[PDB]
């Protein structure tokens, strides 16, 4: 399984003697076990491409080949780990050498062999039963969140000839035993998979069930599905640290996964830092984030195929809890970090150039990376589903929207969360822009909607055209002074205001408004809608002649009515109940519409 | 046929990027077939693109990732690719390899066809004369559709150029006052699409009549560009030897493009303009050719092959290398989809090059051509006055200018608004076209002449 | 017409932005010119 | 001197923001379309200077290998 | 006769379709016949020595494009031209050569374009602009040039002599128009003298009957020069005489405007528009030149009526 | 004393004339006198290397010069100063050098502008716009600069 090196140009390694091995098969290079692929092949030589420095290698010496592709290690012991871009386990190689520094030739198994994990078995299964690919026969209990449903790995199938009995098993055991046409496998808990490979699924269903974030702004108005694909712009000051906790804190999915792709030191560090404090409530416990959460880490100076590699590393781990029946969210921190170390890697092969410097194939890695996200019906005889959402961010050079890499990333994803810095220096938050800010998602959602809620889908039109409408004015305005001017159209300018303060946004730092249930947000938005068409009516209705309502006459006559309205995002779900919030808001539109009652 | 043993060989030479190279191989000959095992039994194929003495060059089509160099196992069939085609394969969905995707069975084969066709004689072409009704009065009116021409919608991402190929699917007949046969190639698209069509063909009522290819975006790049030449050869099977008329739609031509430009920059070609290749006309011409009327038998191939703009540049390759090639287009903006206008079809960059003949007396109505004229001269103008007063301002206007605000505003509400099962007629397209008219007075209206207006303007 | 028409080069890219920083800087100065004008005129309206 | 000042307050604004709509509206538009052409076309010739250049790294290789 | 080597057919072939069109149209010129042959594609021919020249693993010049591609085409339009032909009977024949371009894009910087206009002695130009607006042919008449011009007023002093001074007047008016254009976009039609008013309303006036045709009607179908130099007299003569009509007033004790000469002669301004629908194939020359006098004798008594 | 090469000589002529200039100037320099040296042109020294370079078969850099153009012209410029001569008469003499970049343009993205640009403590830039109007000597004197303000301020 050896062979010899018989060159260095660089990073790029010449071996010989190496007939046996495949494209995009895996080398470890030298004394030191340098990590590599091998790309081009001729003869019994290889060319490798080497991911960390070369320095020191000498000719003849050895080249290891490993079977497996560039694979992700998928098995117990993957949650609250912080990995890589190539699956190297972060915290254990700064805890194994009392280093602060990521050894050159570091060999640190993705998944360590001295934990003694809590495995018990289906008890459904039997000796000499059958068993395919997704069979779940045992569950690995990690933490009081997520347990670890242990699958047959994809692309194998037979009957079962030994099963484990319940008890403490490392990952280097052998729990399950099958046999197919007479060749036996032998399998522990843990399983290999390229990571360029797409894990497959029994059908890939429509994804019609909401992403349940936390924001009232960045759900009402532009909603995002599980399964669904999203972008996000990554500017200093556009305070996306505002959906990263949301999401990750509050989502109604079950695993959560932060891929960097390539970033500031710095910025990893924030990260970093930042996750393992983040808790949540779950069964009245205050429980860590990181018990079912995983993070892969990548700085701008790591090696350029983990920076390229990062992005199918993360998906690969997204889509292996997938197949267990979990909602998985998947947020890339930058994806044009990645999509600078895949420009890199094309430049150092002397690949032609396409559009602005890229490669010619950016467009199909992107829309085969943004495929594999989706709700599925997942493999096994367990008959469960799940899904994988993706709310990669993009952070173009000079923030324009003419670099390939957004470009191609909106021509993909379905829903776009526009922010902004001039809402940040406003102290407006979450800093979403509105007028570019879109979803194409709301068709998918409709029958959930309906069968849930049934009011939110006009709420929700009629908001947009409220907002919209304040924006279509303001040139009316500016040039006016609101002298000139409808009635009506007051009505419309304060009413968006009221919207664009007391909804739209929402303030993460005070204990009430931590997270908005849904039928908190739809009240308060049918409170405000309510309000608005009253208000429209008690205008139009008797603006004829004589004796006409204005609205300096509403807001007068019912300003008590115009606060209890803005009041309403004090309602602090923890303390008040389900039943006592809609009451008070049912008794907010009762107080409102007989207010009016009294101007006709 | 064939009735000698095929060769298999062991003899890989070396792999770069998506192409193995084989040597000692006996007599190679250009542009067969190769069947390739890898060291795990994975069943992969491509194509010879060169030959050079004892060595073949080989395009793998699923990719070169884990072919070996010692083990890889690779035979030749000893022919090009041919396909079995059958009148049966309407119906039936298949991959972009050619291989059925529905659970049905593989293609039982009335003959096999050169998936790189022929090209059709001049001289025994039949020049189209004979007008589809797409119910779109955007369409039908000013730039009308005939039987055998190619007419690609130009789009950008985002745009419902999707909704529009489906509704050109259920409402597509005739101005003589028929059943067309769907081809639809799905490549380089995400289930979603797919999906979207796949039920609207079966929402329409019409599945016995469509044959699907897809190739979706989680699939090879390579298998991307022969998934037209699939579809195209089904087509040419049905129109030209069962004398069918057959619709072919090619989904976002750009991904066609894009997945040629990965080929051109692997086998190291001359690029033309953004880095794709400068045959890039050439390999289209390939693909879009294969449409028209034949003489002497009673078929026809109508192509719409709808295109996505990168970045809304009406002038980048593909967009462009297209327009040389096809009759014109339909071509869809963000100005008109972003104030809920369906469909958002601008007229004004649009065109049918044989929308002349296939329009006025014997086609539809005498005064056709003359009321698109007019239009596009209307239109045009209100489009230069808003140009104009958006410096100036309204009360730099006359009422010369006014009223081609007056049509334009008009016009985009009336004429090209519709909505997605809104199906007009010819001649009801053209009484539209006389009511905005009727906006001027006769002696602005110079694009028509007094022989014309005199008949139609007074009503 | 749709373009200045000047051959592409780095010293066109150097010029075409000086350009443009010319012409962003008087449209800011002309800008506030108008509104010195409008809020003038607004004044001599109230009296 | 209000009504004689004031419609010469009304013409000099709306010569000043006829000029100013203009810059707008026609001439940074055109400079900016003329710039992005001008950045197109030059990484379009960086291309072609890009392709004759790896052709002459692989006929050196070629000559090298001959020599072998 | 034709030749067709289609866009799917061989790509090499199409150097030998343009070989053998030169060549045919070389030998009809032998026998004595002034012979117009056409290539519609030029670039397409360019093109093919393009992928040639990359599969022989040539060094590339401009674009991608083969370092003799000028010289390829220098070769083949010089086989143009009126000659003595060889042959003791003493004919004379010619080969014109009228080549279509492709740019992409509709820039004009392309290899092909560019050394094809080094090479052809007449520049027809089109704007794709002006074809969006279905103003066909989409001549750019700003950018397009002649070199014949001097060759041939010999010729048309010989059989018309009005034509000449036509054409002057009318490319002064139409560049006029355009350098008025320039400042108009930002003037806003404030500033202009009525007699530049004018100007900009007579090019209109050429640019929409006279410059303009459609080529798929009776009429427009073919345009026999008598035709052409009729209509274009009286259009320039209204031009001569209502810019004169102005210029007698301007100093008098009332102006004749644009407004004022617009609304006298409006039915003057319709009939000048109408010239095109004379059908020469049902209308000959008799009737439409007596048409044309009678515009004219109409001009001249409004004119007589109004100043 | 003046070195005399024209455009028309060989290209190794071309380049080595610079370093015949500089050659004579140290010379003297190591007399105790001060030597001022004139060239007329340093894009054409440039010129001479990018045409051996491409004669020789060698990677290029930008728009065909060599990648080591910047030191070509380093070493010619930093072999200029005021120094403490060797031999036992402890002279001190000086060379000073004026180069003289051939502008293809205002825009210093010229690669020998840029690599004098990077070397040189005094650029004495000539404004297109001052030329055209005929103000000589035509100094822009707002890109202009000279590193040596504090250095002659004693």
């Amino acid at each position: 399984t050896f062979g010899y090196v018989h060159g260095v140009s660089g990073p790029v390694v010449t071996a010989c003697d190496m007939a046996g091995a495949a494209m995009y098969e895996l080398v470890r290079v030298g004394h030191s076990e340098l990590v590599g692929e091998i790309i081009r092949l001729e003869g019994d030589m290889a060319t490798i491409q080497v991911y960390e420095e070369t320095s020191g290698v000498s000719v003849g010496d050895p080249v290891l080949r490993t079977g497996k592709p560039l694979s992700v290690e998928l098995g117990p012991g993957i949650m609250g780990a912080i990995f890589d871009g190539i699956q190297r386990p972060l915290s254990d190689i700064s805890s194994q050498t009392q280093s602060i520094y990521i050894p050159r030739g570091v060999n640190v198994s993705a998944l360590s062999r001295d934990i003694k994990w809590e495995f018990i078995p289906s008890k459904n299964l039997r000796v000499g039963s059958h068993i395919t690919g997704g069979d779940i026969y045992g569950i690995v209990n990690e933490n009081s969140l997520i347990k670890h449903k242990i699958m047959l790995p994809p692309r194998s199938r037979g009957s079962v000839t030994y099963i484990a009995p319940p008890g403490n098993y490392d990952a280097s055991d052998v729990v399950l035993e099958l046999e197919f046409e007479g060749v036996k496998e032998k399998l522990s808990m843990v399983q290999v998979w390229p990571v360029r490979q797409v894990r497959p699924v029994t059908e890939k269903l429509p994804a019609n069930h909401p992403l349940l974030t936390g924001q009232r702004v960045l759900d009402a108005l532009f909603p995002c599905v599980q399964g669904g694909t999203t972008a996000i712009p990554g500017a200093f000051g556009c305070g996306k640290t505002v959906i990263s906790q949301s999401l990750s804190k509050y989502s109604n999915s079950d695993v959560i996964i932060y891929v960097g792709c390539g970033e500031r030191g710095n910025e990893m560090s924030e990260v970093l830092r930042d996750f393992p404090e983040l808790t949540m409530e779950v069964d009245g416990k205050v429980e860590s984030i990181m018990k079912r959460t995983a993070l892969v880490a990548n700085t701008s100076n790591m090696p350029v195929a983990a920076r390229e590699a990062s992005i199918y590393t993360g998906i690969t781990l997204s889509e292996y809890f997938r197949d267990m029946g979990y909602h998985v969210s998947m947020m890339a921190d930058s994806t044009s970090r990645w999509a600078e170390a895949l420009r890199e890697i094309s430049g150092r092969l002397a690949e032609m150039p396409a559009d602005s410097g890229y490669p010619a194939y950016l467009g199909a890695r992107l829309a085969s990376f943004y495929e594999r996200a989706g709700r599925v019906k997942c493999l096994g005889n367990p008959e469960r589903e799940g899904s994988v959402s993706i709310v990669g961010a993009v952070s173009p050079p000079g923030g324009d929207f003419s670099d390939p890499v957004t470009s191609a990333t909106l021509g993909i994803v379905q829903v776009f969360w526009g922010l902004d810095k001039k809402l940040a220096q406003r102290k407006h938050f979450p800093s979403v822009n509105w007028l570019i800010s879109y979803s194409k998602y709301m068709r998918a959602l409709d029958e959930y909607y309906d069968k849930h809620f049934t009011e939110f889908v006009p709420l929700r039109t009629k908001a947009k055209e409220i907002l919209q409408e304040e924006e279509d004015l303001a040139e009316i305005v500016q040039l006016v002074g609101k002298a000139s001017l409808a009635e009506t159209d007051k009505i419309t300018l304060e009413v968006a205001k009221l919207i664009k303060d007391d909804f739209l946004q929402q303030n993460g730092y005070t204990p009430y408004d931590r997270f908005c249930p849904f039928y908190k947000t739809v009240g308060m938005l049918s409170n405000m809608i309510s309000f608005y068409d009253m208000a429209r009516r008690a205008v139009e209705t008797t603006a004829q002649s004589d004796n006409k309502i204005t609205w300096s006459i509403i807001r007068e006559h019912m300003g008590e009515i115009l606060y209890k309205l803005s009041s309403m995002k004090f309602k602090d779900p923890v303390k008040d109940g389900e039943a006592k919030i809609k009451a008070d808001y049912a008794q907010l539109l009762e107080d409102m519409q007989n207010a009016f009652r009294s101007l006709e | 046929y064939l009735s000698q043993p095929r060769l298999t060989y062991k003899t890989v030479s070396g792999v770069n990027g998506p192409l193995v190279i084989l040597d000692h191989v006996k007599f190679p000959r250009y542009a067969e077939i190769v069947h390739l095992t890898l060291p795990d039994g994975t069943k992969r194929s491509g194509q010879v693109l060169e030959v050079s003495g004892s060595k073949a060059v080989v395009q793998v089509f699923e990719g070169t990732s884990g072919i070996d160099a010692k083990k890889t196992s690779c035979e030749f069939t000893g022919d090009i690719l041919r396909t079995p085609v059958s009148e049966d394969m309407l119906g039936r969905v298949f991959n972009g390899s050619g291989k059925p995707i529905d659970r049905g069975p593989v293609v039982l084969a009335e003959d096999f066809l050169d998936i790189m066709g022929q090209p059709i004689n001049p001289q025994c072409r039949i020049y189209p004369e004979e007008m589809i009704q797409t119910g779109i009065s955007a369409i039908d009116g000013m730039n009308s559709i005939a039987r055998g021409q190619k007419i690609p919608i130009f789009s950008a991402a985002g745009l419902p150029h999707n909704e529009i190929a489906a509704q050109i699917c259920r409402q597509a007949g005739l101005v003589k006052k028929e059943n067309f046969a769907i081809v639809f190639a799905a490549m380089g698209v995400n289930m979603e699409t797919a999906r979207f069509f796949k039920s609207d063909f079966e929402e329409n009522g019409s599945m016995d009549n469509v044959c699907l290819f897809l190739n979706l975006a989680n699939d090879p790049t390579i298998e991307r560009i022969i998934t037209p030449r699939l579809a195209l050869t089904t087509a040419e099977f049905l129109a030209y030897q069962c004398e069918k008329h057959v619709l072919v739609i090619l989904t976002d031509m750009s991904s066609y493009a894009e997945a040629l430009r990965e080929v051109s920059a692997a086998r190291e070609e001359v690029p033309g303009r953004r880095g794709f290749p400068g045959y890039m006309y050439t390999d289209l011409a390939t693909i879009y050719e294969r449409a028209g009327r034949v003489e002497g038998r009673n078929g026809s191939i109508t192509q719409i092959p709808i295109l996505t703009m990168p970045n809304d540049d009406i002038t980048h390759p593909i967009p462009d290398l297209t327009g040389y090639i096809t009759e014109g287009q339909i071509y869809v903006d963000r100005q008109l989809h972003n104030r809920q206008i369906y469909p958002p079809i601008n007229v004004l960059p649009s065109l049918s090059r044989l929308m002349k003949s296939a329009i006025g007396e014997g086609m539809t109505r005498k005064d056709h051509a003359d009321v698109s004229n007019q239009l596009y001269a209307c239109y045009a103008i209100g489009k230069d006055v808003q140009a104009m007063k958006a410096v100036v301002g309204e009360e730099a206007l006359t009422s010369d200018d006014l009223l081609y605000l007056e049509f334009l505003q008009k016009f985009e509400k009336n004429f090209i608004t519709q909505g997605p099962y809104e199906n007009r007629t010819v001649y009801e397209t053209l009484d539209i076209g006389w009511q905005l008219l009727r906006i001027f007075p006769k002696e602005m209206l110079k694009r028509i002449p007094q022989s014309t207006l005199s008949e139609f303007y007074p009503r | 017409k749709d373009r200045i028409e000047i051959f592409p080069s780095r010293m066109a890219q150097t010029i075409m932005k000086a350009r443009l920083k010319g012409a962003q800087t008087g449209r800011n100065l002309l800008k506030k010119k108008s509104d010195a004008l409008t809020l003038r005129f607004r004044q001599i309206l109230k009296k | 001197s209000l009504q004689t000042s004031f419609v010469t307050l009304d013409e000099a604004i709306k010569i000043t923001n006829r000029r100013v709509n203009a810059i707008e509206h026609v001439i940074i538009p055109r400079i900016e379309r003329t710039l992005a052409y001008i950045i197109t076309e030059l990484d379009e010739r960086e291309r072609e200077e890009f392709y004759r250049l790896k052709k002459i790294q692989e006929k050196k290789k070629i000559i090298k290998e001959k020599s072998e």
